[PDB]
């Protein structure tokens, strides 16, 4: 799978708390985290779908 | 917040929610149909919620408003995060009360060493995660612009002010983006960004209002 997809979740340094899906690479799957608003990283989806589509693997 | 305390039930009563199915940033009532928040804290539909304390409990002295127009600054920079303001028009008028009230906009800059009093319902931890349920508040300076350009190397620019503490442990958090910053009844600061939250040698930044009353004024007369 892409590089990205393995890098941990990114909050980044806005302080909102947007809710975002990233791929945990240890449990196999996409899950919820806090984004801030900015300056997002790869690994970071407005959905479920979109995530495991792209950082599923296979 | 973190490192703050829970403010006495409605002491911050230009304090507001905005919530999109769930609370995700703060902001400010400056007149009963204007709402100044972070521009970073845009959604095409915003719910804005006045008058709480506990974001999770139907109290009875809450107000809930829809958005009519949002307004971001036309300078916001979403990267550099230079003029993160944003403006909300409500689609009705607000009741004021002692629960529900506006807060004055800057009459000039403040100073740096100026005490201040920052508010919201972010995350109180450093490491980890925990969403209060009740409003979180933070007294903390406005720091000299040569202290925050030490801390922020080259990211700092005219239109922000860091607020807090150069040694960290306290500091405003994710979910408390677009709060206030009120310093002697004005509203100063807009909580915007930082490198992680309470952290030593990384202070919050904010957006420094005093340089926006004008277009503020102007963009309301105008809407
Ligand atoms: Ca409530």
């Amino acid at each position: 799978r892409p590089d990205f997809c393995l890098e941990p979740p990114y909050t980044g340094p806005c302080k909102a708390r947007i809710i975002r899906y990233f791929y945990n690479a240890k449990a196999g799957l996409c899950q919820t985290f806090v984004y801030g608003g900015c300056r997002a990283k790869r690994n970071n989806f407005k959905s479920a779908e979109d995530c495991m589509r792209t950082c599923g693997g296979a | 917040i973190v490192g703050g305390y829970t403010c006495q039930e409605n002491s911050v009563p230009y304090q507001v929610s905005l919530n999109s199915g769930y609370h995700f940033c703060g902001g400010s009532l400056i007149n009963d149909q204007w709402v100044v928040s972070a521009a970073h804290c845009y959604k095409s539909r915003i719910q804005v919620r006045l008058g709480e304390h506990n974001i999770n409990v139907l109290e009875g002295n809450e107000q809930f408003v829809n958005a009519a127009k949002i307004i971001k600054h036309p300078n916001f920079d979403r990267k550099t995060l230079n003029n993160d303001i944003m403006l909300i028009k409500l689609s009705s008028p607000v009741k004021l009360n002692a629960r529900v009230a506006t807060v004055a906009l800057p009459s000039s800059c403040a100073p740096a060493g100026t005490q201040c009093l920052i508010s919201g319902w972010g995350n109180t931890l450093s490491s980890g995660v925990n969403e209060p349920d009740l409003l979180q508040c933070l007294d903390a300076p406005l720091l000299p612009q040569a202290d925050c350009e030490a801390s922020y190397p080259g990211k700092i620019t005219d239109n922000m002010v860091c607020v807090g503490f150069l040694e960290g442990g306290k500091d405003s958090c994710q979910g408390d983006a677009g709060g206030p910053v009120v310093c002697n009844g004005e509203l100063q600061g807009i909580v915007s960004w930082g490198y992680g939250c309470a952290l030593p040698d990384n202070p919050g930044v904010y957006t420094k209002v005093c340089n926006y009353v004008d277009w503020i004024q102007d963009t309301i007369a105008a809407n």
